[PDB]
């Protein structure tokens, strides 16, 4: 999980 | 190989993590899951120590020796002093925006939109409102040309999406990082060309002077922008519609003006707010609850799991929509705190004011849950405005 856009 | 604990793409997690979050924390609110190779904390107190210490907690994997991808080395993904520049250019351009104008026109729009709609037997209030509304409002805000609403637009989407979650699917980064390279293309189309107004136009007239160079760190800054100001708002819009109509009694509560919007708008992003997980790289051995994190190690803010803490908030699992205090982490905290939350709250209140003029409102089908353990939300919640 990595919150990356 | 199923983890005993927490399984977040697992379909039945999917539907409702909320209790599997609830006895996590009961039970190793300090965890480590081999499968995710990461601490996940989901208390709020640690949650917040997390985000309110770089020097601790970092953005920047590349100081545990794990190289930045291309398309990936951002605002998002440097620590200060590095990021600070880049920080505070991005945080100018959009505090001279006319937040009072963006209101005026989304409140139009959304009017215009939802009178449409109501003509309709039924539609899909993701894909029929709530996109066709944050992608108006975020590339108005930029002050950009819209990218068109193909196929291929929605299967990038789904890519960059997935890309969150490659750690539990390997297979998933390299399209991820080609869906990145694409709206970087998009992003580099819109910097030779400033409209007159918005955040890129005013990004480009701070850039003299501002630290931060013309380069691919900043057009990955501006994608990254771009993309969350479309996506999450449509993430937070379908999750906290869903929640009022599944909730007995609360939107009749809104309806009868018994609770005001500022307190329900928050509980909402306390109760279903759309980010569930931020990461960062130990940089230093930290006790936290007791654990023994260790530098080199990454910890994962489980921040939707932190804001239905019982150690914070009293009766954590209900939607109270009076709910005073309300000191929610759905925006973060500290250097990467979400730059876009005075949009996002006008898009809320916009809505749910627009909403309210329909009070017939009712499903019309099951909701649909995107296959997301990062970035929750749903790809499908049919609605009849009556
Ligand atoms: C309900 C809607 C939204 C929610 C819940 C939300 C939530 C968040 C959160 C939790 C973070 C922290 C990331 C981290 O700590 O790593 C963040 C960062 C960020 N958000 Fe939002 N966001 C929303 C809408 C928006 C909008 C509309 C925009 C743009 C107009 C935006 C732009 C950004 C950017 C650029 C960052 C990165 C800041 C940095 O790393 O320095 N977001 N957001
Ligand atoms: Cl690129």
């Amino acid at each position: 999980l990595r919150y990356l856009h | 190989h199923t983890d005993p604990l927490f399984s977040p793409l697992d379909p039945a997690v999917l539907a409702d993590p909320y209790p599997v979050y609830r006895r996590l924390r009961e039970t190793h609110p300090v965890y480590w899951h081999a499968g995710l190779d990461s601490w996940l904390m989901t208390r709020h107190a640690d949650c917040t120590a997390i985000l309110r210490d770089p020097g601790r907690f970092s953005t920047d994997f590349r100081k545990i020796d794990i190289p930045t991808p291309p398309t990936l080395l951002s605002l998002q993904t440097l620590d200060p002093p590095d990021q600070t520049p880049l920080r505070h250019l991005a945080l100018d351009a959009v505090r001279a925006q006319d937040l009072d104008a963006l209101r005026k026109e989304l409140t139009l729009f959304a009017d215009q939109l939802l009178d449409e709609l109501a003509d309709r037997e039924s539609f899909d209030f993701i894909h029929d409102y709530a996109d066709v509304f944050t992608l108006r409002a975020i590339t108005r805000f930029i002050g950009v040309e819209p990218p068109e609403t193909d196929e291929a637009f929605a299967r990038f989407n789904d890519d960059l999406d997935h890309s969150m979650d490659a750690q539990l699917d390997p297979d998933a980064e390299e399209p991820g990082l080609r869906a990145r390279a694409h709206f970087n293309d998009l992003v580099r189309s819109w910097l030779g060309d400033p409209g007159p107004h918005g955040v890129l136009p005013d990004v480009v007239r701070l850039l003299p002077g501002s630290g931060v160079e013309a380069d691919d760190v900043l057009v990955n800054s501006v994608r990254a922008f771009f993309h969350a100001g479309f996506e999450v708002p449509s993430r937070f819009l379908g999750n906290a519609l869903a929640a009022l109509l599944a909730t007995p009694g609360a939107w009749e509560q809104l309806v009868r003006g018994d609770v005001g919007l500022d307190t329900a708008v928050e509980e909402l992003i306390r109760y279903v707010g759309p980010v569930q997980a931020l990461a960062r790289a130990c940089l230093q051995d930290t006790e936290l609850g007791g654990m023994a994190v260790k530098e080199g190690q990454v910890v994962t803010a489980l921040i939707g799991a932190a804001n239905r803490d019982p150690d914070q908030f009293p009766d954590p699992e209900t939607l109270r929509l009076d709910r005073k205090p309300n000191n929610h982490l759905g925006f973060g905290r500290g250097a990467h705190s979400c730059l876009g939350l005075n949009v996002a709250r006008i898009e809320a209140h916009v809505t749910l004011g627009a909403l309210l003029r329909h009070p017939g409102v009712r499903s019309a089908g099951e909701p649909v849950v995107r296959p997301n353990g990062t970035l929750r939300g749903l790809s499908r919640l049919p609605l009849t405005l009556g």
